[PDB]
């Protein structure tokens, strides 16, 4: 599972785990969001630009 | 204790918002209920027309 | 001119937390704000040259008694240096902080009817640049937030497009935004290019080019706080933390 | 001459670290702000090691 | 200090058969010896340690591989070729070989350039250098792993300052860095702050006085002004007429005046203004003198409440009673401290109350005390803002002492020799107040807060003699602050900031050792027992070879004249249960991550969990991919073969199995016991086999003998070797395969990427800020 | 004195003595204003409380500068006040080159045109400290003793101001404009230990 793991901890900038739901981390939640802005005008802007 | 109905009632929503305070110079303000019995020039100006009638 | 060279939020929201409101307001009469005026400008013109007053000059004008004006006086010091002339608000309203008057109830202070687009109107958004703008968002945020406002600013960031493209990110009462936020508000700082002694032809060119100039001279003077090599002078209240946290958030 | 002792040969040097190497061993010929002494410390924490 | 490491560890071999038909990638880990019934996670763990040193990532490290790269002779051609991993000419070599046995025409011009400019580095946006090599999985993801946990302690020199800018004192000046280091500036800090309350709190006793015993040498030495006592003498000699003839209560003052225990006396007058809470005792003599009231009026006085008990504040006013007011001890022994101070201010004495001193806090934060203020107790009662005692009625008070009859109903001579000493030391605390309220200042700065609220005079051992109170007051000396004395201050910061965080180290190491070893005790004999041997385990083993706590905490638990070993061995036992918090560091995170991988990923170190026995004449699927010849190894152990489910048998029930012979015969797959494993892969062609026999019978039970596969690579026409596989090997063991293999032809999954940070960095060794004044 | 942006420090021990004072009444009255910062203003003021006023750096660590300077003008100290320089206009002759124009501070405070400090008071200031009384207690003759220090400073530097000033012009006709431009973006803070300032006068 070596490379599994190393791809997913760079995406998601954590080390997946057993028991936990593999959620993707920031990134998925950045990009959630992101794609959620594009599509309106009256949808925010929450994701920073940090 | 204050009688309690069940009747079932729509959700209403003010013109205020959250802040239950209208904005200066907005078309909700221009569209407000006001007060006529409180006011002396509105409580004239409707007795002078319900006389005319 | 101190608030002026603040380039981040947090040196921003830290100035105005030991800044109280009469710094904001002037005691000089000033003139009425819009009026079209025939100006002096000897380094280009021989004739004299049009321009028109505004609230967001650096010189101080004459503002209305009422809760808008002060509001306004506040923006016009944040993004111009400068307040306007409002006599007899009282001691009470006067010793409180720039920051507890935008943020907080216990002031006595009531500003939920304000209007923010007769509010941009009144202080020319069209005529500010895109820190001036940038900071005024910021005031208009913290407002928000104490009046319980916040659907209406975003409503009024979709109206206007160029306002939310810029508009600055952060939660008026979480300390971790206010720390990860790099949009650089400065207005004067030390400049890169070639900053010469002469004259602008506008009001406000001409104004913030003299900030821009004292700015200088107040970075080379015995005033100006030197961090690098005097931060061991400095009081531990005021010292620099990396754990700086407003009060409350 | 613009220095007595110029501050360090170009060609000597190779990064970045040479060139403050290089300046803390020719800073006794330029007027220094602070002449150095032994320094002084105020935090120190030792981590764990393998 | 920062260790920069010049080359990548990759851990790849290129194995390729003699006739070049076959080539295969194997990443070569070493092989680690497995035990089965006790924990594998624990073994899991001493193993982790040794793999990290083999590849380098166990002290604080930073990859600077960035430099090695060449560039192509093409003018078109302006990629840099990395020259770390598996050297693509080397791929090149073996793909060419195998063309070579297949007849197929060799790499063309246009795929050789494509293979040799795999290895490649290039720049990222941040500055970094990106580099892509072959390079074994688990050597990348074991490195990169801990690239990027060392990573988390490597800050900018401006982020660092401005931690640590509450914390520097105002009198040392600031240091001028250079304008490259504020700009590329990095330092390698564990800024994480760990607590001594373990330490302290379970041994008070030995820290105290540990602590105690190093402030009292330092401040035993501070110079002080050379001033005789004639004039001090000559003045209570006027004051209170004193005869050589005549026998008064001003010479018993006077002959016991003695000034050679002074410096350890004014070491304690700093200890109990340096710490909240340091009480010290007071005996006087069986039946007491006018001494004995001087110095118990003095303790009153000029000493913090707080140094002062209960009880010894009671002990003071019963001294006063005996003398001032003609009483005995037995008489005094029952009544209370609000009847003692009646009886003596009927009497006419007000001296009867204790007086709070007056805290002032300190310029900067304490050290290892983030966020933190700092205080202390201003010496000898006196208010700062007052710059007097913070009693305001005390020169009332000494005129009605003077006129008051004690101990004769005719006559002052009792009063005026109390008055007039009295007025002698008030004076003395009066002028030389500001010296040791520097001096206080200058100690407390090196506690931290955890020690100033938790150690306490728990022995005793500092408790001063009467004598030496009253000749101390009386014959106060003014301090003066020698360079010399300076200098010696900042040395002994120094060390105190070591011994600090070496201490913290100690107690982090401890705890962890402590929750991994011993669990909860139990009200049974066998609980304790086990508990009890467990523990001479541990400290054995701790204490061998270079031991792992330092001889810092040996000092502290030895102070009372036990053993080291002895020492260690109370305080793990107390430890035991602890819920102290501890922060989890970078070293252990990355051996958490090279454990969690060898229990995951066993084939890469020579064990697995399974293996199967199975008779020559059963074919079973097995692995092709390699060409070898007779392969031990499956992709995955079969399930089912010829229809039925292979049976399992565990390796305690095969045992003690009696009826071997039987199952033998149909085939067996061997579990829950971890065998280790080893092969070697020749490059000719021959038989595959095992170095010894599959299995030992004996009386007492059957057992495994150790496993090493001969593996050879196939040439299917010949006749020789297909004849004496079938029928010279009548059993045959298969394992699964191991992952560390990979074919020649899959050469793209080695591909990874290692980064290396920007080489304008420089990196400070020191990074403090200030300079010593002198 | 010729460059206006540089400034000057100085670091005192943590109790100070008759050489700190000395050292920081010497740089408030003979460097320029310009020259020390608020913060060291405040630094050396602090000083002479501590030492004259027979207090610590912690009990006036919070202190301002105005509750500083009524602390140690009631005590009978009159040297609180920091004193601006006077700009002396210079000029470089054209030559083959063209012409520079520039400016710098007089050396030790001290105005060409009435030939004397800016200090109008300075007389009866040094006469206030030779008959006062600051450690009465723990101290002799402090009053007596820094007095006579304060007028051999001031007597050297209305002697010698000439010479320092004539060199300060000599050294800034050396530099081109060029160079002077680019000096002028750069900051700096020199640190003088109170034993060679004090050595200095």
């Amino acid at each position: 599972d070596v490379p599994f793991v190393q791809a997913y901890s760079k995406f998601a900038d954590d080390n997946p785990r057993h028991l936990r739901v593999k959620t993707g981390g920031k990134m998925a939640n950045a990009l959630t969001n992101v794609i959620r802005s594009y599509y309106s005008i009256n949808a925010p802007a929450i994701v920073p630009q940090v | 204790q204050a009688y309690s109905s069940g009747l079932s009632q729509n959700s209403i929503i003010s013109l205020t918002g959250n802040d239950r305070t209208v904005a200066d110079g907005t078309f909700n303000s221009m569209i407000m209920p006001r007060a006529v019995i409180a006011n002396e020039r509105e409580h004239f100006m409707k007795t002078r027309i319900d006389k005319i009638e | 001119m101190d608030v002026l060279s603040k380039g981040s939020l947090k040196e921003l929201l830290a100035h105005l937390e030991k800044t109280p409101l009469e710094e904001a307001i002037s005691y000089r009469i000033g003139t009425v704000p819009y009026q079209n005026v025939l100006i002096s400008r000897n380094e280009y013109y021989n004739q004299l040259y049009p321009d028109t007053t505004s609230l967001i000059d650096g010189v101080s004008r004459e503002g209305q008694r009422n809760v808008n004006g002060l509001i306004m006086s506040i923006i016009s010091y944040v993004v111009s240096g400068s307040g306007h002339y409002i006599p007899n608000i009282g001691f009470m309203l006067l010793r409180r902080s720039i920051l507890d008057i935008l943020t907080k109830h216990d002031t006595g202070l009531v500003t939920n009817n304000l209007n923010y687009g007769i509010i941009a109107r009144n202080l020319t958004v069209s005529k500010m640049n895109c820190e001036q703008r940038k900071r005024m968002l910021i005031c208009f945020k913290l407002l928000a937030y104490k009046d319980g406002n916040q659907n209406d600013y975003e409503i009024y960031l979709n109206q206007n497009i160029p306002l939310k493209q810029i508009a600055p990110n952060f939660i008026p009462g979480d300390m971790r935004t206010v720390i990860h936020n790099q949009d650089q508000l400065a207005i004067v700082g030390i400049p890169a290019y070639r900053l010469t002694q002469s004259t602008e032809l506008s009001i406000r060119d001409d104004n913030a080019k003299s900030y821009k100039l004292g700015y200088v001279d107040w970075y080379n003077s015995n005033s100006f706080l030197r961090e690098r090599s005097e931060f061991n002078l400095i009081r531990l209240k005021d010292r620099d933390t990396k754990y700086g946290k407003l009060n409350g958030w | 001459k613009l220095f007595e002792t110029s501050p360090f040969d170009p060609l000597t040097i190779k990064n970045n670290q040479d060139v403050v190497d290089k300046l803390y061993a020719t800073q006794s010929s330029s007027i220094q702000e602070v002449v150095p002494t032994k320094t002084f410390a105020t935090e120190l924490q030792f981590g764990v090691t393998s | 200090e920062l260790i920069k490491v010049p080359t990548i560890p990759h851990n790849l071999v290129l194995i390729q058969s003699d006739n070049g038909k076959h080539a295969l990638i194997k990443e070569d880990l070493g092989q680690w010896p497995v035990e089965t019934g006790i924990s594998l996670v624990n073994q899991a763990g001493v193993f982790a340690v040794q793999l990290a040193n083999k590849l380098g990532i166990d002290k604080p490290f930073v990859l600077d591989a960035g430099s090695n790269y060449f560039t192509d002779t093409s003018f078109i051609d302006t990629r840099k070729y990395c020259t770390d991993g598996l050297s693509p000419r080397e791929i090149q070599k073996a793909l060419n070989r195998q063309r070579a046995y297949y007849d197929r025409p060799e790499l063309t011009i246009s795929e050789n350039k494509t293979l040799l400019s795999q290895s490649i580095i290039y720049p990222d946006a941040d500055g970094n250098d990106v580099s892509i090599i072959f390079s074994g999985a688990m050597s990348h993801a074991i490195f990169t792993y801990a690239q990027s946990q060392w990573n988390k302690n490597i800050i900018k020199l401006d982020d660092y300052i401005r931690e640590i800018t509450l914390t520097v004192p105002k009198q040392y000046r600031p240091r001028r860095f250079k304008e490259i280091e504020h700009t590329h500036g990095y330092v390698y800090r564990e800024l994480n702050q760990g607590s001594l309350l373990p330490l302290v709190d379970a041994n008070l006793k030995e820290s105290s006085s540990y602590y105690f015993k190093k402030l009292m040498s330092s401040i035993s030495n501070v110079p002080v002004d050379a001033r005789t006592l004639q004039s001090a003498t000559a003045a209570l000699a006027a004051d209170t007429g004193q005869a050589v003839n005549r026998a008064q209560h001003v010479s018993m003052l006077t002959n016991r005046l003695t000034t050679a225990n002074a410096p350890t006396v004014r070491a304690i007058t700093v200890l109990t203004c340096m710490f909240k809470q340091f009480r010290i005792g007071m005996t006087y003599a069986l039946d007491p003198n006018i001494m004995d009231v001087a110095a118990a009026t003095c303790m009153l006085l000029f000493r913090p409440a707080q140094s002062i008990s209960d009880e010894q504040y009671r002990y003071c006013l019963q001294t006063m009673a005996v003398f001032l007011t003609n009483t005995t001890y037995d008489i005094v022994n029952n009544d209370t401290i609000d009847v003692l101070k009646m009886k003596l201010r009927n009497q006419g004495w007000p001296f009867v109350e204790r007086y709070n001193a007056v805290e002032i806090d300190m310029s900067v934060e304490p050290l290892r005390s983030p966020g933190q203020v700092g205080r202390y107790y201003n010496p000898f009662n006196i208010d700062p803002l007052t710059k007097k005692h913070v009693e305001d009625r005390l020169e009332e008070f000494i005129n009605q002492v003077q006129v008051g009859r004690f101990r004769n109903a005719s006559g002052n001579a009792v009063g005026t020799t109390l008055a007039a000493f009295l007025r002698a030391c008030r004076d003395k605390t009066s002028a030389n107040w500001r010296g040791y309220s520097v001096l206080v200042s200058r100690y407390r700065s090196l506690i931290p807060n955890e020690l100033f609220e938790s150690l306490r005079n728990i022995s005793g051992e500092y408790n001063i003699n009467p004598q030496d109170e009253h000749s101390f007051f009386f014959a106060l000396a003014q301090i003066n602050a020698d360079d010399e004395f300076i200098g010696a201050i900042d040395k002994e910061s120094a060390e105190y900031l070591d011994e600090y965080a070496t201490l913290a180290r100690d107690i982090s190491n401890s705890l962890t050792l402590v929750k991994a070893a011993f669990g909860p005790l139990e009200r049974t004999s066998g609980s304790i027992i086990n508990h009890a041997n467990n523990l001479n385990k541990v400290i054995n083993h701790v204490f061998a070879d270079k031991p792992l706590i330092s001889e810092t905490m040996l000092k502290i638990l030895t102070i009372d004249g036990t053993t080291g070993k002895d020492g260690y061995r109370n305080w793990l036992d107390k430890l035991v249960g602890h819920n102290y918090p501890v922060y989890v560091e970078p070293v252990v995170n990355i051996m958490n991550f090279i454990s969690a991988r060898f229990v995951a990923d066993s084939s890469y170190f020579g064990y697995t969990n399974e293996i199967m026995i199975m008779p020559n004449h059963i074919n079973v699927p097995v692995d092709d991919r390699f060409g070898f010849r007779d392969s031990p190894f499956c992709t995955s152990l079969p399930r089912t073969i010829m229809g039925n489910d292979v049976r399992r048998i565990s390796y305690n029930v095969f045992s003690m199995m009696e009826d071997i012979d039987d199952v033998i015969s149909e085939g067996f797959i061997l579990y829950d016991a971890y065998f280790n494993f080893s092969y070697d892969i020749m490059t000719t062609d021959g038989v595959t086999r095992l170095k010894e026999d599959i299995l030992i019978v004996t009386d007492t039970g059957n057992d495994i003998k150790p496993i090493h596969f001969y593996i050879y690579f196939e040439n299917r026409n010949d006749k020789k070797l297909r004849y004496e596989s079938k029928m010279n090997v009548s059993y045959r063991l298969y394992i699964k395969t191991p992952a560390c293999l990979l074919p020649l032809s899959d050469y793209m999954r080695a591909q990874h990427d290692y980064v290396s940070p920007s080489s304008s960095r420089v990196y400070i060794k020191d990074p403090a800020v200030v300079y010593t004044r002198s």
